[PDB]
């Protein structure tokens, strides 16, 4: 009986009061609520008017919420008294604009939902006041544009997100005054142009999301996002990474930008970026020289495929110290470095080049190597010792050379071993030469048979 | 099931409304699907055009976050400071106690 | 009952089968019966045979003499011996064939001459050998072929001179081989051919060029009426011209992998109502589909690599029988149907610009097992695509651009590949798909949400 | 292990001697390799520059070879006629019984 009719109560830590009225079908607020409530909990309810309240007497509620009603419209007075409020909980009602006062002046206001509403307007001046705001939820409305004006004010923002609504352009200086901005989600939006200088003002933003647009050319403007660590703009609509695309952004760790019909990529691109952890690129047809990775020593995973890529250098591996999964299969490689540089190597995959031989020392001492894959190439020879340091590898797959005879030394641990579409392929291989040999794929089925099989070997 | 387009037995949502956010609850043996209108302590709702999720936060000594990588409210004992949690707030501003931040 | 450290056995109730091989003799031995219909003198050490008992052996159809040390064959060495069908001298030291020894052997049929050093065939060698049908020249030292040798022989039906030097063949070089039925060219060095360097075979089934150097299409086939077979993989060919196998309807086999082909001629695969089997791997120049009026037949069709970007509408028309489609590594971006190929089992379609999957593409389709459209630009599947597929137990949609994806007809898999859809973040559930053992998601929280935290990656 | 390069215990011969055909023998539980001169009965040898092998007859009816596609000799009660083998030896040429033939 400290607690209203039908909901739920329970102390915080300071023993003020935690008060849950969702999903009771209320369309009123309820009548008896301690002034020492903290979190008041309206979710799922059908109120549609805050006329009668007694939100006035509420002045240690921190949190409240009320997601999920039948709210069109928040009037002036709405939120008058609550002198303690940090987040408000409006996401998933009915609203058509911000409402253009009721959230003016929350002085204590952190945190502000937004989400899920059917707003196509914010009101010049609907946030004025809200001299605290921290994160802002704008997500899955109808906004046409980014509201400028109303955020003029909010410098001491530090998350928002914009996604899910229907913008198509971002203006010089958009965002112009959110020199405390962290993250920036924009995703999900139709977003075609940006402004060269669109995201000046920015001068803490860390994280910046543009998946899921329309945008036709690479985004300049990202040049002044000094301290950006990650950066996503996947599935738009860009058709080149220009020279000096990331000079100005040193920090950046992640960089997502698959699904994008990159044809040609800069010279310069990705040197000087030495947080830079994954770099992948599939489809990259005019790619016609490995990308200079110099000041970007620490990709653990680099992959770049279907692209005109005919050589690597011979001092390719001084680039690529932490490397372990490598990644080039579907271009034009012919003579294979070294890879005994790239020490950390876990993972090759070459299929569908034009490799012609395995050399002696190309993947000498890649003592973590566990899978190698040389499928579809044309390969004839194989230096009977080119595997004789690899006691990591379990998974071969040589499918589709041209081999006519296959080696051993070194490869008595492996588990997978794949060689069909070797036709000269015609001697014996020994079951225990290869006692690890759980699935194989052999040239011919009488291979299988004389191995032992006739433990899954095809044919 | 509340707030879903799908309800299975053996099973919870598997489908939400359009604007809910789908979250797995774990019974133990079975799990269910669950419609919710944000996301629970310890997870962030994620909207995408046809599948709204709770994800789990995963920022090392962080309850409650915004984002995958920004931080709302840190564990007992650590500092917030642009979303990320410390044990010594770095040089350039000090601690500050009353609410564990920077 | 046996010379000493010989090993006999009764071939039927009155005649013989003597094994002598692998004791090292020097000599042949002494007390032959002449009840000897089979003698095998193989592995052994015996470098001529001058002092010999075998004129007594009226009933010897086999003579073994495999891997001894015979650098030299005398002109009587065989006399007396009326019956002998079968002579094996492979693996001997032999340089040229013996110029006399083998004239006139009545009965013989079988000679084996492989796997010696031989480098001449003398003229007149085989005179008087009208018995002979299977003739073994295989792994020798051979520069050329042995025309006029071959003018004695036009009983033979079978013949290998694979594994020799031989550079070119003569126009009318096997002229008078009519009764030929197999031959074996594999392993050679040739590098050309007289037009009509085929000319006489009119009964050859089986002609085998395979791992050579020819540069070009050896046209000379197009007297091979009765050809069955034929094989030229291996090879340095570019190309297959028009009109190709015009002289050549009962083919039923053509092998031409490793080649470097990149033109085929429009009417090359036409009229050839016996083939079973087309295989095309990188053949990169080709734009469109070949034409297969009159060859119905076809099994399995497999054209990779190339810049095929569409198939005619009515392409299933012309392969009612087949059974395996393999056109991965093209440049196809709209599909025609295919339910008049209703025998399909196996389609594989991986890494084309395929953009959307039709109501129409595969219905009915019973028989279809698998289908794989990895690495495609698909964003739309139609909800009904795959209604009539009751066979369908493997679909790959990896790396597309799907943000949904069918359930109807689907409840048979057993291998789901979703991997590479970044925008298919919606769940699929166990519930309709209760047979799969083999699934890869999207994304983690999809296997999860499956029930699996049968196999579901990542 | 006669005519071998490389042999072993209970596998028997596994490469061998360049102008030598390889034949696994199979006495059930376990087979062997075996290099020799010629293949037995059932088989033909085929000769490639790596390596020599007995492969099975292919062929209906047949119970010798020269090739996978032609006979040398029938199955009892059939008759031989360019290497293939018929019950009925077919109009154009008659069956010699005394050869067993066409
Ligand atoms: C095993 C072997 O090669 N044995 C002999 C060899 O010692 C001898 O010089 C020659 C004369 O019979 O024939 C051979
Ligand atoms: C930035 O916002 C702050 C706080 O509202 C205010 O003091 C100032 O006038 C604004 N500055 C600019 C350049 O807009
Ligand atoms: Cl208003
Ligand atoms: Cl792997
Ligand atoms: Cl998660
Ligand atoms: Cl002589
Ligand atoms: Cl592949
Ligand atoms: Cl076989």
């Amino acid at each position: 009986r400290g607690c209203p009719t039908h909901c739920h109560c329970e102390p915080d830590g300071r023993m003020l009061l935690r008060v849950d009225c969702s999903d009771l079908g209320l369309s009123e607020l309820p009548s008896n609520l301690s002034v020492f409530t903290s979190y008041l909990d309206l979710s799922m309810n059908n109120i549609s008017q805050l006329l009668p309240n007694p939100l006035p007497s509420l002045r240690f509620l921190e949190e409240l919420r009320l997601a999920g009603n039948a709210l069109t419209y928040i009037p002036k007075g709405a939120f008058t008294g609550l002198y303690s409020l940090k987040v408000l909980m409006l996401q998933n009602n009915q609203l058509r604009h911000v409402p253009t006062e009721a959230l003016q002046n929350l002085r204590s206001l952190q945190s502000l939902r937004l989400d899920a509403n059917h707003i196509s307007y914010v009101p010049p001046s609907c946030f004025s006041g809200l001299h605290s705001l921290r994160h802002l939820w704008l997500d899955d409305n109808a906004l046409t544009e980014i509201p400028v004006q109303a955020f003029r004010s909010l410098s001491a923002l530090q998350a928002m997100t914009l996604a899910l609504n229907k913008i198509h352009h971002i203006p010089d200086y958009a965002f112009g005054n959110l020199s405390s901005l962290v993250v920036l989600h924009l995703h999900n939006n139709r977003i075609h142009s940006l402004g060269k200088k669109c995201f000046d003002g920015l001068h803490s933003l860390e994280t910046l999301d543009l998946n899921y647009n329309n945008l036709d050319e690479f985004p300049t403007a990202i040049r002044t996002l000094s301290n950006l660590k990650e950066l996503g703009f996947h599935s738009n609509n860009i058709r080149s990474i220009p020279e000096k695309a990331f000079v100005g952004n040193p920090s950046l760790i992640t960089i997502h930008f698959y699904d994008n019909p990159i044809q040609f990529v800069g010279r310069s691109a990705f040197q000087h970026l030495p947080e830079l952890r994954t770099l992948t690129l599939n489809g990259a047809s005019q790619i016609t020289e490995f990308p200079d990775l110099t000041g970007t020593a620490n990709l653990e995973s680099l992959t770049l495929t279907g692209a005109q890529i005919s050589s690597l250098p011979q001092t390719v591996c001084n680039q690529l110290p932490n490397l372990q999964v490598l990644d080039l299969s579907y271009n034009l490689l012919e003579d294979l470095p070294s890879f005994s540089v790239c020490q950390k190597l876990q993972k090759i995959d070459l299929r569908h080049n034009e490799i012609y031989e395995i050399k002696v020392d190309t993947f000498q001492q890649l003592l973590s190597l566990r899978s190698l894959n040389l499928a579809w190439n044309k390969i004839a020879i194989i230096h009977p010792n080119a595997f004789s340091t690899l006691p990591s590898l379990i998974k071969l797959d040589l499918s589709s050379n041209l081999l006519s005879s296959f080696p051993i030394t070194g490869l008595h641990g492996l588990t997978h071993l794949k060689l069909t579409g070797n036709h000269a392929l015609q001697s014996l291989i020994s079951s225990e030469n290869f006692p690890e040999l759980k699935v194989i794929e052999m040239p011919y089925a009488y291979q299988c048979c004389a191995f032992g099989v006739c433990v899954q070997c095809s044919p | 099931c509340k707030g879903c387009l799908s309800c299975s037995k053996d099973n919870g949502c598997s489908r939400c409304q359009q604007k809910l956010f789908f979250f797995l609850r774990r019974e133990g043996m079975r799990q269910y699907g669950e419609c919710l209108h944000s996301c629970p302590s310890g997870y962030y709702g994620h909207r995408a055009p046809d599948m709204n999720r709770c994800a789990r936060c995963r920022i090392e000594n962080c309850d409650s976050c915004f984002s995958k990588d920004f931080c709302t409210k840190c564990k007992v004992g650590f500092y917030l400071h642009r979303g990320r949690c410390f044990d010594e707030c770095p040089d350039g501003f000090a601690p500050l106690d009353e609410t564990m931040e920077c």
